[PDB]
């Protein structure tokens, strides 16, 4: 109200509302689902496109070979933190020869996302991301939001109606964390929990996304016909 | 009016609002402790479980500082790693040129200078955390309770977060119990039993419990985080003294 | 651009079949004058690695403690730093190497021959150079300043190639190593008869040996 | 350093201090620009508000920026120094690593970069001025005429008038000035261009300055009395 | 953070005016009159100090009437101590110009400098401008005898006859009627005086409310001198115009 | 006040929301994607008959291979046609070959949020995007001041926008070739533009594989729009 | 009416911000006094620790700037280390710089100067705290300096700090205008420090145990504080007579 | 951090006021009554010390402060203001003139830095103007001895006599009554003693006032023998005592 | 005086075939009259068909193989996953090379 004017000022009840704000930006954002297994991690986007002569809006990133993201909210905001995940994940293997394990890009999120909510002048990002990847300690999933809180979970979604594939995850826990060395029924998994969140519109074959990492699988995002077999 | 609308701006009391209005954002955070013990000192908080999906275990909250103070906060997650951050840049500096690890009370006014120095200027908003902190050096156990104003002091006991009151109750008790003191293992007991007593202020969603310690006799002066048979053998003596 | 003042000599090193040997004496040279008679030369980090350093003495303190905040570092927000998530051989090296490299760059070198010794998560031996250039080898035998010149064709009798590793034991590849510092001590001006000695092994771990003397000398014939 | 956005979008898409930057630009003296078939003429409005003024020290409302090229202004005339002194620069710069004078579309690119700038850049508010910029390409014998605004839009112009009452000026050249056939010699385009000002002007004593560009570096300002001697022909024709 | 407390300096208004500039104009419209003359033989600068007092020191005072070097003098009207910092600047100015050229400064120059400094704090560096107005009188050998004045806004203009500070339409309508081409240092010197005298708040003009400077050629032939009168000498040309 | 790079309740910063206001008033610019080609168009929209219309310049070569068209406050586009021309020349100069059509978009969008308290302000001008590489064949490219950028068969911009993409909507197929293009950006233009449409108040481009980015003659446009009428008037 | 929200005057010629500062060195409810003997200066201050959970051994406004210089502060305890940290760094730069240990005096003026900086530079705030600066100087013997968020500074006879200063200071003005001279006429320091306590009970109306009271002492060359043993000893010898 | 307030914090109202150095300036009407009255042979400066508490020790603040040996300086208005400004003005004396030239500035000299910085305060981004005026009188070889009055605008003018702060207008009305250009010393000291006495209230001595002149050289002031050019400070800050010897002859 | 190069030997051999190239080098790392290593690999496959050695000093070699490898990574970030061709491969190491002109690296690159 009076204390919504920039990122710098608490309200009397201890609230940022400017963040507040920036975490309204991913809820008018298009649906986006994280998943994972013990071999492998899935990430399922639906793509929005402005009209029918338009493209459909990309939402997924790579990363590195064993990492990449999923986007809902301002997605130049998903840019520049997508460049800073690169180049953290290149410094890892440049200078130490050691692949950037998917927690400690999290925490490196986390703060990069903090110093805009503290500081005068700047402005909150506006957007969430579901970071997927395999490291030493096998598949991860996280997700991040701009206020800079980033949680390891099993299984997610953001953006509009991501309720919806929300509880369909929790309800299916004890299934899909146990669909190991089968990368079709895991993406199948994600695309019934995607179908959760969808009204009036269904998955077509350019406004599916999908990406998957694993084992010996490296981070590769099909779209188009290649996503067809899902539908 | 309009006294509350800036940081560092004196109110007519002589109040900085906004420093008041961080501490909100403490009291809206989940219960953290710290209990200090013959030898050391032991720091628990409350995890909320906000859903099924979050993995157990993986969300760590406590954090080490070089390898012998360990750092925890309630409020806002982020602004308490900035602050940690921070002590971990104080920490190696002072290591650098001094090659002591930094004693418990000097890494404590580093802290507090800097949180401090987040209350000169409109131009920062001041830590949305309160941070309880500690460990073992030359002078032996210390432990340190850090508010979003700069204002920090030594504790026999500390809590902070939405189950405070409950928290402090506890710990009054057992300052009063145990004049001698309390000993490393009978201490990570008694901090599983608060956080558990704690819990009644957020008894909607179940929670995780995380503890961590550093004890001269039980971890060399390090600090560790409590786990397998250890934590469970605290959950149990929890769990049996709330029924 | 500097010189090296306080210095210390050859770091000799090589694979068996299931790790590493290094090896390097315990004297600080001050030009002609043996100074200082008590320095350890083989660090060690963590329990799989031994970073074994020669040339500058204040250059290698540097160093020790930049590993030293490694570790620490490591630590930091890492649930698996004692598991999974360990300082490797290769991490460790990789870092130095950064350094060193950098080091050369801005023209003011570290003025140090290093030798990383260890072994790695899956089993594997890792055994790698790298000196004040930022130059970088590797081979089954390592070693550096008049190690490279003495004890190289001792040792490259017991392993000559990839192949000779696996039938190399420890028992051997030790002996070779210690009959290798006898032989410096006799033909190095700079050398020391104390010396300190480093086993990396994939199943029995870090065998790190101080205190060390070069013993069954010859000298009769004279 | 001061790095304040002072212009800035509004709810309903416009930059106000650029809008308001046109505003001090109606508030200036009259100028005009009309060119001919060989030339092209600028004339200005001098407000005899102040007499007493010293017209040999004066600064004149017609600058050379090259010896090809000349500029006029309606707007605050502070704010125009910098321009031109800017301009001026950049015609010698080009000189120096092109080896080749400045064209008049290249010199109106320039400055209409600049005013540009002003209107989104930190710290800073736009310029209060539009310009005419008026002169021979080197080598060429076609007339130039551009004009610019505090926004950094800028455009050729067959003939175009700025500042106070310009709406009156522009509708006397919008009905007199055929395109089909331009003012053919300097005196046809000067007197069209005395004749524009004096629908707005007042006395045409020295309320009226003239300045005409020929090719090649031909650059003149008349006198009083030439001037003079096109306002009485006019009014002779008129009385009629 | 800070936003909140900056007045914005440098904006236009609605109109298209710059506030400050319009408010500082209005600051400069109380100072004491200044008044500069042209005439073919020399320049005339006169300026009334504000409402002074018996017990200050009038003959080591200096408010109104500055030397910049041997050829160019101005008088103030406004904020004294905004002004001395613009004065010092252009006299480093002036010396730059001797030094490079080694010819003294024009006096356009001079004066274009100070203008572009001026317009420079109406634009950008969201700081308040100086609330000071100049006339600048000089000679060089290209113009001879010149007089322009300077605003807060930056623009400056040339005169025969000018006046800044209080009271400029009143003082400007006299100017404007009894000012001729012809005229010589000595008329002007007795015009400005006369001026003064009638548009003043004052009860009467007196020596010690007055500042008077002229710059001649009547210097020992090819040459310009400066003179700053003392207040003896003010006493005197008041008695000789007949005004005490 | 308040900060120029503000959040509003619903999630959308002011300043960027503000200037799409701006490049609604500007003038209309049309682009049409064909597998001949791609065909950008504009309104000239002269303020007074006295304005050479010809030095009205809304249709820009960013390279041989990519044109773009503006709308709205288009002095705001010169610092971003000369960032795109030296990302292209840039990528040659390093590569040795053409930068792709969505690379460069993405370098000219990359500008679009660098404002705050950088320059002060968003930009208010729309661009499309129009060129050709090997790997993707003809684009067309929507830049906002958002950052955003949408690849389209078909798009229209400015003042007449709505109007004109309901039209495009319905006459835009994958068969179409350069000379309906054309045609169909025309009667389009002609359609939305306050005045009537000839060849000096509205201007034609387009991009092929073969000539590279070319504008259009006066003399050739009016060709065009003389057999637009001819084939209206045939039904 | 930003006026009262930085540190520009308001139509008064006051400085609000600078008046609300005062009244936050009062947030602490504690009160502190100082006085001179012969050879020594003494300051005494209110100890509370109002939470059982605390460590009472951290709890202190009482600190030891240099060997010589000590510095009792009323108002928070953040602004009062800030303050701290810096008269410390001063006064190292300073026998660094300089040569010679860094005079009591001559800290007040610096801390003081900087004080006075944050009343006419907007963006830093005051500090809401009241400095008062002891030592046993080489040149002017026994000193107490005390220094207040106006950057207003002066030299004492005594003096006093806190919600409660006035009735301390009329009893401290009262004992000088018998005494007729401008310091406690004691050879050695513990009878000074028996004086400011009971000076202070006298004004404040209350008794006090070993874990009420805060003391340092200068002497020539060093400044210490007590242990609460040592006020224990000053305590029974105030009560034996 | 960074300093943020970039912009002036003074700036022109529509009627043409500076709001902030009027609003300085009637901080300086509540300061305390000072005075300095100019003889033929010396200038004097006082005011009144108005003591805090009678705990304080009042010597140990001082109101007339030292700039140059030949320049001495006197305020009202805020204190805290005065005493930087005068550690500013002794420094600048020094980089600005003496580190130029080998010796001390001219009053006049002097005065305009001041100013200057005073000026300063009034058009920089982010500060308030100084809340003092500034009574500086000094001597120089070729200007003489001179009197100057600072105010928080930078403005300053030379003045005979005059009085400033708390009763400056009843003050200065006292002064024009009794100054006359043929005054020595010793009779200018006794006119600013019998002027101060009408605004001071209280006690009247010594040691609640405090006066300094310019006047004759002191050889005794210098600290060291052995060079005729040198020949000591025009610069003296009165005892108590001899304050009071000239209050018996009140 | 220290002497930021060093001289590690080693020889290299590339040849263009009709449809094929090959790119050869021995694997001997030496420094003055000793050997390092017998087998130090000193042609290496930098990803999108394309082979590379830097041979002569092997810090600057070590160092530009790694630079232009990183190159690679990213022009597929950049451009969509696109090939990099070898003339452009080859032109971007032009550049590589030429940005350190004052301070070279000290050795002879083949692809
Ligand atoms: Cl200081
Ligand atoms: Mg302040």
């Amino acid at each position: 109200n009076n204390y919504d004017g920039d990122t710098v000022t608490f309200s009397p009840t201890g609230r940022l509302f400017q963040v507040e704000y920036a975490l309204e930006a991913i809820k008018q954002g298009s649906v986006t689902v994280g998943l994972r297994s013990n071999t492998h991690a899935v990430l399922v986007a639906l793509k929005r496109n402005a009209d029918e002569l338009s493209s459909y809006q990309k939402k997924i990133i790579k990363c590195d070979e064993h990492m990449g993201l999923s986007l809902a909210g301002l997605a130049p905001d998903a840019r520049v933190l997508s460049n800073y995940l690169r180049q953290q994940c290149n410094y890892s293997s440049l200078v130490f020869n050691r692949k950037l394990a998917v927690e400690r890009a999290g925490h490196l999120l986390c703060d990069k996302a903090q110093k805009n909510t503290q500081s005068y002048g700047g402005r909150p990002y506006g957007v969430g991301l579901l970071i997927i990847g395999y490291d030493k300690s096998g598949a991860h999933l996280l997700e991040f939001q701009p206020s800079g809180n980033v949680t390891e979970l099993y299984g997610t979604a953001i953006g509009a109606r991501s309720q919806g594939a929300k509880t369909y995850l929790e309800r299916t826990l004890d299934t899909f964390i146990k669909i190991d060395g089968n990368p079709d029924e895991l993406i199948k998994a994600g695309v019934e929990a995607i179908s959760q969140s969808l009204r009036d519109e269904s998955l077509t074959v350019d406004n599916l996304s999908i990406a998957i990492v694993g084992k010996d699988t490296p981070f590769t995002i099909y779209d188009g016909e290649a996503v067809a077999k899902y539908i | 009016t309009g006294y509350d609308l800036s940081n560092s701006v004196f109110s007519p009391d002589g109040r900085n609002f906004q420093v008041e209005y961080a501490v909100k954002a403490v009291e809206n955070g989940t219960t953290s402790i710290g209990i200090k013990c013959n030898d050391g000192v032991v720091f628990a908080v409350e995890k909320l479980i906000t859903s099924k999906l979050l993995v157990p275990q993986k969300n760590v909250k406590i954090q080490v500082v070089d390898r012998h103070i360990g750092c925890v906060y309630s409020g806002l997650i982020p602004d308490g790693r900035h602050l940690v951050n921070r002590g971990r840049e104080e920490a190696a500096s002072f290591k650098k040129l001094y090659k002591t690890p930094i004693p418990i009370p000097a890494f404590a006014d580093r802290l507090g200078q800097y949180v401090q120095a987040h209350t000169l200027y409109n131009s920062v908003r001041p830590f949305g955390v309160s941070t309880i902190f500690g460990g073992v050096d030359k002078n032996g156990a210390h432990l340190y309770m850090l508010e979003p104003s700069g204002s920090y002091w030594g504790y026999k006991g500390a809590a902070t977060g939405k189950g405070r009151q409950s928290a402090k109750a506890e710990l009054e008790k057992l300052v009063d119990h145990h004049p001698e003191g309390l000993s490393a293992r009978e201490a990570v007991k008694q901090a599983a039993k608060i956080i558990y007593l704690a819990h009644e202020d957020n008894k909607e969603k179940d929670f995780e419990l995380e503890i961590s310690w550093c004890s001269l006799s039980e971890t060399n002066g390090l600090h560790k985080f409590v786990k397998g048979d250890l934590l469970q053998e605290a959950i149990d003596f929890a769990q049996k003294e709330i029924n | 651009t500097q010189q090296p003042i306080v210095t210390g000599t050859s770091v000799i090193s090589m694979k068996y079949d299931n790790g590493v040997i290094i090896a390097a004496d315990n004297l600080g040279s001050y030009g002609s004058l043996l100074r200082f008679n008590g320095v350890e030369r083989l660090i060690p980090v963590g329990d799989n690695t031994v970073v074994g350093i020669s040339g500058d003495i204040s250059d290698m303190q540097h160093i020790e403690r930049l590993l030293k905040d490694l570790v620490t570092e490591n630590a930091y927000d890492n649930p698996l730093a004692d598991a999974e998530e360990a300082l490797e051989p290769s991490y460790i090296f990789e870092y130095l190497a950064t350094v060193m490299y950098q080091r050369r760059s801005k023209m003011n070198p570290l003025w140090n021959a290093i030798i990383v010794a260890g072994v790695q998560s899956n089993g594997d031996q890792f055994l790698r150079y790298v000196n004040l250039l930022g130059v970088t080898y590797s081979s089954p035998t390592l070693a550096t300043g008049f190690g490279a010149h003495m004890a190289n064709p001792l040792l490259r009798k017991v392993v000559d190639r990839e192949s000779d590793i696996p039938k190399t034991t420890v028992q051997v590849a030790e002996e070779a190593i210690v009959n290798a510092m006898r032989v410096l001590y006799y033909r190095d001006a700079r050398s020391s008869r104390n010396f300190s000695l480093a086993i990396i092994d994939k199943n029995t771990g870090l065998t790190f040996k101080k205190n060390l003397q070069v013993e069954n000398m010859k000298w009769d014939f004279a | 350093g001061y790095d304040r956005a002072l212009s800035i979008f509004s709810p309903d898409g416009h930059i106000f201090q650029v809008e308001y930057a046109l505003e001090a630009v109606k508030r200036g003296t009259c100028a005009v620009g009309v060119k001919g078939k060989n030339c092209v003429v600028l004339g200005c409005e001098r407000r005899s508000t102040l007499k007493l003024q010293d017209t040999r020290i004066t600064p004149s409302k017609v600058s050379k920026i090259d010896s090809h090229v000349v500029l006029s202004f309606s707007g605050l005339n502070a704010d125009s120094r910098i321009l031109i002194e800017k301009a001026r620069v950049e015609a010698q710069s080009h000189r120096l690593t092109l080896e080749d004078p400045v064209t008049v579309e290249y010199l109106t690119r320039y400055v209409a970069g600049v005013q540009q700038r002003y209107t989104q850049s930190g710290g800073v508010r736009p310029f209060g001025v539009s310009t005419l910029i008026a002169g021979f390409d080197p080598r060429d014998d076609e007339p130039k005429l551009y004009q610019t605004e505090p926004s950094g839009i800028y455009s050729s112009w067959s003939a175009q008038t700025i500042g106070r009452n310009s709406k009156t000026v522009r509708e006397f050249l919008e009905k007199n000035y055929d395109r089909k056939e331009p003012p053919a010699t300097v005196e046809e385009c000067v007197k069209l261009t005395v004749r524009s000002l004096l629908e707005v002007v007042q006395t045409g004593a020295k309320n009226i300055e003239i300045t005409v560009v020929k090719p090649d570096s031909d650059i003149v300002a008349l006198s009083s009395e030439e001037i003079n001697q096109y306002v009485t022909q006019i009014e002779q024709e008129k009385q009629e | 953070g800070s936003r909140r407390y900056d007045s914005r300096t440098t904006i236009f208004s609605p109109e298209g005016r710059l506030y400050q500039v319009e408010y500082a104009l209005e600051s400069i419209s109380h100072a004491g009159t200044a008044i500069g003359i042209m005439a073919s033989d020399g320049i005339v600068l006169a300026a009334e100090r504000k409402v002074t007092s018996t017990l200050l020191e009038q003959d080591t005072s200096t408010e109104k009437l500055y030397k910049l070097n041997d050829k160019i003098a101005v008088a103030v009207a406004g904020l004294t101590a905004d002004a001395e910092i613009l004065i010092n600047t252009a006299r480093i100015h002036a010396q730059n110009y001797l030094k490079t050229y080694n010819e003294d400064i024009p006096v356009e120059i001079l004066v274009r400098r100070l203008s572009d400094i001026k317009q420079g704090y109406t634009q950008h560096g969201g700081l308040r401008p100086f609330g000071v107005s100049f006339i600048y009188a000089g000679y060089d050998d290209r113009y001879g005898y010149q007089l322009y004045t300077s605003n807060p806004s930056g623009n400056y203009t040339g005169w025969k006859a000018i006046s800044v500070g209080a009271n400029t339409s009143a003082a400007q309508t006299l100017l404007q009627m009894d000012y001729k081409d012809d005229m010589k240092v000595d008329d002007a010197i007795e015009l400005a005086l006369k001026t003064l005298s009638k548009t003043t708040d004052s009860s009467a003009l007196t020596y010690d409310r007055l500042e008077f400077a002229t710059i001649r050629k009547g210097a020992n032939d090819g040459e310009v001198y400066q003179k700053i009168f003392k207040p003896q000498e003010i006493k005197d040309i008041l008695v000789k115009t007949g005004i005490t | 006040d308040r900060g120029v790079s503000t959040f509003s309740p619903e999630g959308r910063l002011f300043q960027v929301e503000y200037s799409l206001e701006a490049i609604k008033l500007g003038s209309t610019a049309i682009g049409i994607a064909t597998k001949e080609g791609v065909v950008l168009g504009v309104e000239k929209r002269a303020t007074s008959p006295l304005l050479e219309s010809d030095s009205i310049e809304k249709i820009v070569e960013i390279d041989r291979h990519i044109g773009c068209a503006m709308s709205g406050l288009t002095a705001d586009a010169r610092s971003m046609i000369e960032h795109a021309r030296t990302a292209a020349v840039t990528h040659n100069l390093y590569y040795d070959e053409d930068i792709n059509v969505e690379s460069l978009t993405q370098s000219v969008c990359d500008l679009a949020l660098r404002f705050g308290e950088l320059m002060s302000r968003p930009f208010g001008v729309a661009l499309l995007i129009a060129g050709h590489d090997a790997d993707d064949g003809y684009q067309l490219f929507h830049a906002e001041p958002s950052g955003t950028f949408y690849r389209y068969n078909a798009k229209a911009i400015g003042s007449g926008s709505e109007g004109a993409q309901a039209e495009l909507l319905n006459e835009w197929h994958s068969s179409l070739t350069l000379k309906e293009a054309e045609l169909l950006v025309l009667k389009i233009l002609k359609q939305v533009m306050e005045e009537k449409l000839d060849e000096n108040n509205a201007q034609l481009s387009c991009i092929t594989k073969q000539d590279g980015f070319k504008i259009y003659d006066n003399e050739k446009t009016a060709e065009l729009i003389k057999e637009l009428k001819e084939k209206e008037a045939a039904e | 009416g930003y006026d009262r929200h930085i540190t520009i005057f308001s139509p008064e010629g006051r400085l609000y911000q600078v008046e609300y500062a005062f009244k936050a060195t009062n947030q602490t409810n504690i009160n502190s006094l100082a006085v001179r003997g012969k050879d020594c200066t003494v300051v005494i201050s209110q100890k509370k620790v109002p939470d059982k959970l605390l460590d009472p051994t951290t709890v202190s406004y009482i600190f030891c700037i240099s060997r010589t210089i000590g510095m009792v502060v009323n108002g928070p305890i953040p602004d009062a280390r800030n303050a701290a940290l810096r008269a410390k760094a001063e006064a190292a730069e300073f026998r660094y710089k300089y040569g010679y240990d860094m005079p009591c005096d001559v800290l007040a003026k610096r801390m003081a100067n900087l004080s006075q900086i944050y009343t006419q530079r907007a963006y830093m705030r005051p500090l809401g705290v009241i400095l008062t600066f002891v030592s046993v100087d080489e040149e002017l013997g026994p000193s107490i300096y005390k220094t207040d968020p106006a950057g207003y500074y002066v030299g004492y006879k005594a003096t006093a700090t806190g919600p409660k200063q006035q009735e301390i200071t009329t009893n401290l003005e009262n004992h000088f205008k018998k005494s007729k001279i401008d310091h406690i006429n004691e050879e050695s320091w513990e009878k000074v420090v028996e004086f400011a306590i009971t000076h202070m009970i006298d004004a404040l109306g209350t008794e006090f145990s070993k874990n009420d009271l805060e003391v340092g002492v200068a002497t020539k060359d060093k400044f210490f504080t007590l242990s609460a043993e040592n006020i224990e000893e000053r305590l029974v010898a105030i009560a034996e007579q | 951090m960074t300093d943020r307030y970039s912009f002036s914090l003074t700036t022109f109202s529509p009627s043409g006021k500076l709001g902030q150095i009027d609003y300085a300036l009637t901080a300086v009407k509540q300061g305390v009554t000072s005075l300095g009255i100019k003889a033929t042979n010396g200038v004097v400066i006082a005011t009144e010390k108005k003591s805090s508490s009678p705990l304080a020790m009042s010597e140990t603040l001082s109101k007339v402060s030292l700039l140059t040996p030949d320049i001495g300086a006197v305020y009202s208005g805020m204190g805290p203001d005065y005493r930087v400004l005068v550690d500013k003005s002794r420094k600048v004396a020094h980089t600005s003139y003496k580190r130029i030239y080998g010796e001390y500035p001219p009053t006049k000299l002097l005065v305009s830095e001041v100013a200057k910085i005073m000026q300063e305060a009034t058009q920089s981004g982010g500060v308030r103007p100084f809340g003092v005026s500034l009574l500086i009188a000094g001597h120089d070889e070729f200007n003489g001895f001179s009197l100057y009055q600072v105010d928080p605008s930078g403005s300053y003018f030379p003045w005979k006599a005059t009085a400033i702060g708390k009763g400056s207008v009843a003050a200065k009305t006292f002064l024009e009554k009794r100054w006359n250009d043929e005054l020595e010393l010793e009779d200018a000291i006794h006119i600013a003693l019998l002027t101060l006495k009408e605004s001071v209230e209280g006690e009247f001595n010594g040691d609640t006032i405090e006066l300094a002149i310019i006047g004759d050289e002191n050889p005794d002031l210098l600290g060291y023998t052995g060079i005729p050019t040198d020949k000591g400070p025009r610069f003296r800050k009165l005892t108590s005592q001899e304050i009071n010897d000239r209050l018996e002859a009140l | 005086q220290f002497n930021p190069y060093g001289d590690n030997g080693g020889t290299i051999l590339g040849i263009a075939g009709e449809d094929f190239a090959v790119l050869a080098g021995d694997t001997r790392n030496i420094t003055d009259y000793s050997i390092n290593s017998r087998y130090e690999p000193k042609v290496f496959d930098c990803g999108d068909n394309i082979v590379m050695s830097a041979n002569g000093f092997a810090a600057d070699g070590d160092a530009l193989v790694k630079r232009f490898k990183n190159s690679v990574k990213w022009y597929h970030f950049d451009h969509n996953d696109k090939k990099l061709s070898i003339n452009s491969a080859a032109r971007n190491i032009q550049h590589l090379l030429y940005g350190k002109r004052f301070f070279p690296y000290y050795v002879h690159t083949i692809i």
